[PDB]
């Protein structure tokens, strides 16, 4: 997906 | 001023560019089996609505299977119930982000202000991979403002890749 | 084409909006069990470097654990001074500082290393605007913008103490 930032 | 440029590039430098070089690998080791398309198509619908499955959009758009790595999927197209194509689909996430901001009453983001940033990072993004490696021309933009078989379109385009490749 | 906009309003969209509202009640039933902030303290460094590890920035910045619970892990740090507790924070690293860096080393961007640094003063103008008109209102985050040249872990132990100082005079 777009779990671009920390997750 | 104009909000696309970021969603853009963060697309293209977080996502795309990571995903991309080794997809053929993938489809390719895939497409070992049942001796489909290499290309990662985008859906960039300029509604900015995103839904949790593609199924809804089209019924003629079903989901197959999810290409193993070495988290896209691969969907199957129906004509009249007959499968008449297969290749990777998946929306342009940043679109919802554009989405969420019109429904942000503290932005100032209007609905002509989304279908002009919608816009705006479709042409961008299209220039980004024109002069990206990572592209290698394995990934194509589809473009749609609803009103039209969103199944019809991504098959009009995946039949003129089989034609150029031929 | 000023990319910061874009990277500030999908940080905030994208993971401070789903993140902040609460973050306070994670930090008052870990507070439950010394004692940590009530705020989430962004690095915002302007060179863009994000380190994937924090302790390396600072040696008196140490990772303590991470804040119990789209999810997304936030961690609990603690800051050094003489080898001693002098405060412990829910600290991370602004995420889309890393893009610009990342662009700043693709050639076909044109991304030089002055626009980068120009780029990452806009991103954190534009964050503290949508932040102050923002529900959390900043009430649950604070922006450290710091350029390196400097010990870190005392930029941020000040505005801890300052955090401090107002929740006792306010």
């Amino acid at each position: 997906p777009w779990s671009y930032y920390s997750y | 001023f104009n909000v696309a440029h970021g969603l853009a590039w963060s697309y293209y430098i977080g996502y795309l560019r990571l995903i991309l070089p080794e997809l053929q690998a993938r489809i390719r080791t895939y497409n070992q089996h049942y001796n489909v398309s290499q290309r990662l198509y985008i859906l960039l619908p300029l509604d900015c609505g995103v839904p949790d499955n593609l199924s809804m959009a089209d019924p003629n758009i079903r989901f197959l299977d999810k290409l193993p790595q070495q988290s896209n999927s691969i969907y199957e197209l129906l004509e009249n119930g007959q499968r008449a194509g297969t290749c990777v689909l998946e929306y342009a996430t940043p679109l919802q982000t554009l989405f969420a901001m019109s429904q942000y009453s503290q932005a100032g983001f209007s609905r002509e202000d989304r279908l002009e940033q919608a816009k705006l990072f479709c042409r961008t993004l299209e220039d980004i991979l024109a002069d990206a490696p990572e592209s290698q021309n394995n990934c194509r933009l589809i473009a749609y403002q609803e009103p039209f078989s969103l199944s019809q379109e991504v098959l009009r385009h995946l039949r003129q890749e089989e034609k150029e490749e031929v």
